[PDB]
RNA sequence: UUGACAUUGUGAAGAGACAUAGUUUC
RNA sequence: GUUCUUUGUAAAGUGCCUUCGAAGAGUCGAGUUGUUUGGGAAUGCAGCUCUAAGUGGGUGGUAAAUUCCAUCUAAAGCUAA
RNA sequence: UUGACCUCAAAUCAGGUAGGAGUACCCGCUGAACUUAAGCAUAUCAAUAAGCGGAGGAAAAGAAACCAACCGGGAUUGCCUUAGUAACGGCGAGUGAAGCGGCAAAAGCUCAAAUUUGAAAUCUGGUACCUUCGGUGCCCGAGUUGUAAUUUGGAGAGGG
């Protein structure tokens, strides 16, 4: 609010904190992103390398959705089972009856391997896996089942 | 198009009203606030559902 | 019926029978007034597929409009501004010559309602059109569940507003990716995408 | 088809017990019909060929089908219509001034 | 006009934008209005519900196709199978969509079932005038909720047949990738004089 | 201002080709 | 809600068999000029020149030839929230 | 000589209709420059202001020559979002939309192209009466160069 504001505090001084010499004027270095390759270049390189020019291929009419594919790491993975049920599967880790986790149903497109699941067997249903995710999942006695 | 209304997190809203309810017990607060409860039977003051 | 015959025949405008016909008729029209009453459709099969009917309260007008670019008016070609705007002479006009056709007979018969219109001919100076019109206060029309919509006031001077088939064409009214700009109608969708929408509880 | 049941590759996609719908008649908006065949047949012989069509069947008889196509492509929209137009012109030739 | 270490911003306020500022001050009013509209329509609409039986349908594209969702209307085949014509269906509070097609039996049956349930749980008063007043259930959506179909069971045996998922993917990717090139080799080696 | 295309049709003589029957073009 | 006329040798809905199944042209489309668009070998609009088909036609956001596939059904029209 | 037809006219002919105003919002046309780029022409301001024609209580749009590329959706409009993104751009300054998803609201349709051909089955007007937003009888007239019923692609039509 205005009450807490330096302009209340500048009342009575001449230059409003803007200086007597340099003044406060309209648009000294130009407006907006003006000057980029000229009098504002030092700031642009440093702070914004990369800014001018092009890289890579244009893609006309790109539809994000095409590329929708959220990742989940083994890291979690057991999170996709509600906890009441989790402990029941954690202990009695087995074939014959291992949990089915539908990672697409949870809204994930790829399973990745960040790290360490307990030795319990999981049946993991997913669209994609990372070679490691599968290796690890298997060393616990589970499988990946590829869905769509 | 000045901002007139203010977003407050729902949960913080609740924290506040919870605190406020808690304080309607606690006679000295009720006293401090104006409110002439210097001789009510007790606090919280609860009354028959017949009301 | 004969209308299917007339339809196919009419697609052979390079054919001997038709260029004889085109040539004689197009001289006759040019002799008549630039806007004149037509006695009867000269493509009866065309008129009737655009909504015409041989009952009273349906009218055909024939009209003539100059061909070629819109020469930008302006004294002596002077534009008084930036170079991008110095054109005068390859400038094309966003409505069709048929819109002009309609709008002019429409003003000539203000008691009428332009229903639709079709091309009949052209030489190097003019395009010729017949415009089919409906009398919204003729009882024959006012009854008639099929045509009395045209009686509502929302349909005054459709030709002046881009609501005949030619106008919706030029206005770019069509579904799809090719018509994003112009479709809910272009001034309106511009306005849409350039409105700052602020909520009480700022989003 | 049949889809493979996985998420990349040739017939990618979920398997589903499948059905195939009764045909829509729109979908047959192209088709002939005895009526149109007859009327178009009749009008053709009423009003006969047109100038570019006349240069076309010469070109064919006198210069081959490839140079007819090139010219017809320029005349008409484009190449697929040129194929059709020559084909048609070829059949005017056959049917008529032959057998 | 460029200083400090700040992100580069893109505030499009270079047109006469202050002429196109819509502040929704009428958020409360509209809500009220919209509520009154519904109360009114409900009343006019006698005992009918405010809405039409909408069909189940599987959503488009790789992203949402996991989910199932209300569609526009039922399809001539669905309606037919549930034993009614569409003209009548339309008058009995059911939505009908000539545009949609059945390629998918699970969805087809789901929908036909929906129509059976709907018909059993409504009553259609006689044409005359008699009107045996029956109390309006406002929704139909709420009465006949679309649910997501169960696609498996919570636990089950582990079948590891041996061949890794990752490599099945890579290969499947691969086959596709070289499909045309191998066809050119098939063609070109077939033209072995 | 200059060219091409369209407005643009009808004859006759002369040139021009499938390569010394006339469709076609100047 | 009531009440009076029965409109009718009227109108409509549905199942099987058979033969049919008409569906918009100086338009679609094309070249070029100009304008416009986020629209890029060209997003729409218009002028001039060319100008279609019917197992066709349009679209499928990189021009082209070939082969397929998917999806609608233009050049006419009404319509509350 | 007489009587049609076609096309074109005239009436203070019978009855009607348009104009002008308003114009916040709406449908079109036409169309700037200041300005920004630290100069400036492309660009920007802006498909904005000014000028012109045309509507309503909303207008417009609307039952796909759509979106998609999925297990596919399904008229139009608007909101949230997609997104300051794909893309455009002296690739500078700057600009910049769409498909999906959630929600408000929901509604669907009619012509043309068809031999009623055992019967133009259709309609304006005048006129008399009546129970007058109209009906019936009668008479001029329109209309076969096609007015009704039937059919609209989702179909649908003729036979059995
Ligand atoms: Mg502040
Ligand atoms: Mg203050
Ligand atoms: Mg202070
Ligand atoms: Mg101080
Ligand atoms: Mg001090
Ligand atoms: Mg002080
Ligand atoms: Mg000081
Ligand atoms: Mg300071
Ligand atoms: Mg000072
Ligand atoms: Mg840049
Ligand atoms: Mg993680
Ligand atoms: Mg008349
Ligand atoms: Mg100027
Ligand atoms: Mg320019
Ligand atoms: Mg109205
Ligand atoms: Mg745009
Ligand atoms: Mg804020
Ligand atoms: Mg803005
Ligand atoms: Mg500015
Ligand atoms: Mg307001
Ligand atoms: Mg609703
Ligand atoms: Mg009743
Ligand atoms: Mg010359
Ligand atoms: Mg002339
Ligand atoms: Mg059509
Ligand atoms: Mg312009
Ligand atoms: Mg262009
Ligand atoms: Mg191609
Ligand atoms: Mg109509
Ligand atoms: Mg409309
Ligand atoms: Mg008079
Ligand atoms: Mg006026
Ligand atoms: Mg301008
Ligand atoms: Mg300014
Ligand atoms: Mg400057
Ligand atoms: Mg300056
Ligand atoms: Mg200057
Ligand atoms: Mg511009
Ligand atoms: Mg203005
Ligand atoms: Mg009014
Ligand atoms: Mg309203
Ligand atoms: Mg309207
Ligand atoms: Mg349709
Ligand atoms: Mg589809
Ligand atoms: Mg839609
Ligand atoms: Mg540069
Ligand atoms: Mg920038
Ligand atoms: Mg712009
Ligand atoms: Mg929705
Ligand atoms: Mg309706």
């Amino acid at each position: 609010p205005s009450r807490f504001t330096k302009t209340r505090k500048h009342r009575g001084h001449v230059s409003a904190g803007k200086g007597r010499i340099g003044k406060h004027r309209k648009h000294p270095g130009g407006r907006g992103m003006a000057g980029g390759q000229h009098h504002h270049r030092i700031n642009m390189d440093k702070y914004h390398p990369g800014y001018f020019g092009k890289v890579g291929m244009r893609y006309f009419h790109k539809q994000q959705a095409h590329f929708w594919k959220p990742v989940l790491n083994l890291d979690k993975l057991w999170t996709l089972i509600p906890e009441d049920k989790r402990d029941q599967y954690l202990k009695s880790a087995s074939k014959e009856t291992a949990p089915v986790i539908d990672t697409l149903a949870a809204g994930y497109g790829k399973i990745l391997g960040k790290g360490r699941i307990p030795n319990v067997p999981v049946i993991v249903k997913a669209r994609f896996v990372s070679k490691l995710a599968e290796e690890k999942i298997r060393a616990a006695g589970g499988v990946v089942e590829l869905i769509a | 198009w000045r901002k007139w209304n203010v977003k407050v997190n729902h949960n913080e809203k609740r924290y506040a009203t919870a605190s406020a309810i808690a304080a309607t017990a606690v006679a000295s607060l009720v006293l401090a606030r104006g409110h002439r409860v210097e001789k009510i039977p007790e606090i919280p003051l609860v009354v028959s559902t017949d009301l | 019926g004969a209308y299917k015959y007339l339809e196919e025949l009419q697609r052979k405008k390079q054919s001997d029978v038709l260029r004889f016909l085109q040539r004689v008729r197009v001289w006759e029209y040019r002799q008549k007034n630039v806007i004149h009453r037509a006695a009867r459709p000269t493509r009866p099969d065309k008129a009737r597929r655009l909504g015409y009917k041989a009952k009273q309260g349906f009218v055909i007008y024939r009209v003539r409009v100059r061909r070629g670019n819109r020469k930008r008016p302006v004294p002596k070609g002077a534009t008084y501004g930036k170079p991008t705007n110095q054109g005068v002479n390859e400038l094309k006009y966003q409505r069709s010559l048929r819109a002009t056709a309609e709008e002019r007979v429409g003003r000539r018969a203000a008691n009428l309602r332009v229903l639709n219109s079709y091309w009949v001919n052209q030489d190097s100076t003019y395009k010729y059109f017949e415009v089919i019109l409906v009398d919204p206060q003729h009882k024959a029309i006012r009854r008639d569940a099929r045509y009395n919509w045209i009686c509502d006031p929302v349909h005054k001077h459709r030709e002046a507003r881009g609501l005949t088939a030619t106008g919706k064409k030029s206005r770019g009214i069509n579904k799809g990716h090719k018509f994003n700009n112009t479709k809910a109608g272009r001034r309106k969708t511009w306005k849409r995408q350039n409105t700052l929408s602020l909520w009480r509880y700022r989003k | 088809t049949v889809k493979t049941g996985i998420a990349i590759g040739l017939n990618k996609g979920k398997k589903v017990t499948s059905m195939t719908p009764a045909p829509k008649i729109s979908y047959k908006k192209g088709a002939a019909s005895n009526r149109t065949k007859f009327v178009r047949s009749l009008v053709r012989e009423i009003a006969g060929l047109s100038p570019y069509e006349r240069r076309l069947i010469d070109l064919i008889r006198n210069s081959g089908e490839k140079r007819a196509r090139k010219v017809a492509k320029k005349r008409l929209g484009s190449f697929t219509r040129a194929k059709a137009k020559v084909e048609e012109m070829n059949n005017i030739i056959a049917a008529s001034r032959r057998h | 006009a460029i200083s400090k270490n700040l992100p580069i911003l893109k505030n499009h306020f270079r047109k006469h934008w202050q002429e196109r500022v819509k502040v929704h001050f009428d958020q409360a009013g509209k809500k009220v209005s919209r509520r009154n509209a519904r109360a009114t329509r409900a009343a006019k609409i006698a005992p009918r519900p405010l809405d039409l039986l909408r069909p189940v349908v599987r959503a488009p594209t790789v992203k949402y196709n996991r989910k199932v969702r209300a569609g526009r209307g039922f399809t001539l085949a669905e309606v037919k199978a549930a034993g009614l014509t569409a003209a009548y269906a339309r008058t009995i509070g059911i939505a009908v969509d000539h545009r949609r097609q059945n390629r998918n039996q699970e969805i087809f049956d789901a929908n036909v079932q929906r129509l059976k349930e709907y018909q059993s749980k409504i009553i259609v008063f006689p044409r005359n005038g008699k009107a045996p007043e029956a109390e309006q259930v406002l929704s139909a959506a709420a009465t006949f909720p679309i649910a997501q179909p169960a696609t498996d069971v919570e636990a089950r045996a582990v079948q590891d047949n041996g061949e890794s998922a990752f490599r099945t993917l890579r290969l499947a990717r691969s086959e596709k990738k070289f499909r045309g090139i191998r066809e050119k080799r098939a063609r070109e080696k077939a033209e072995a004089e």
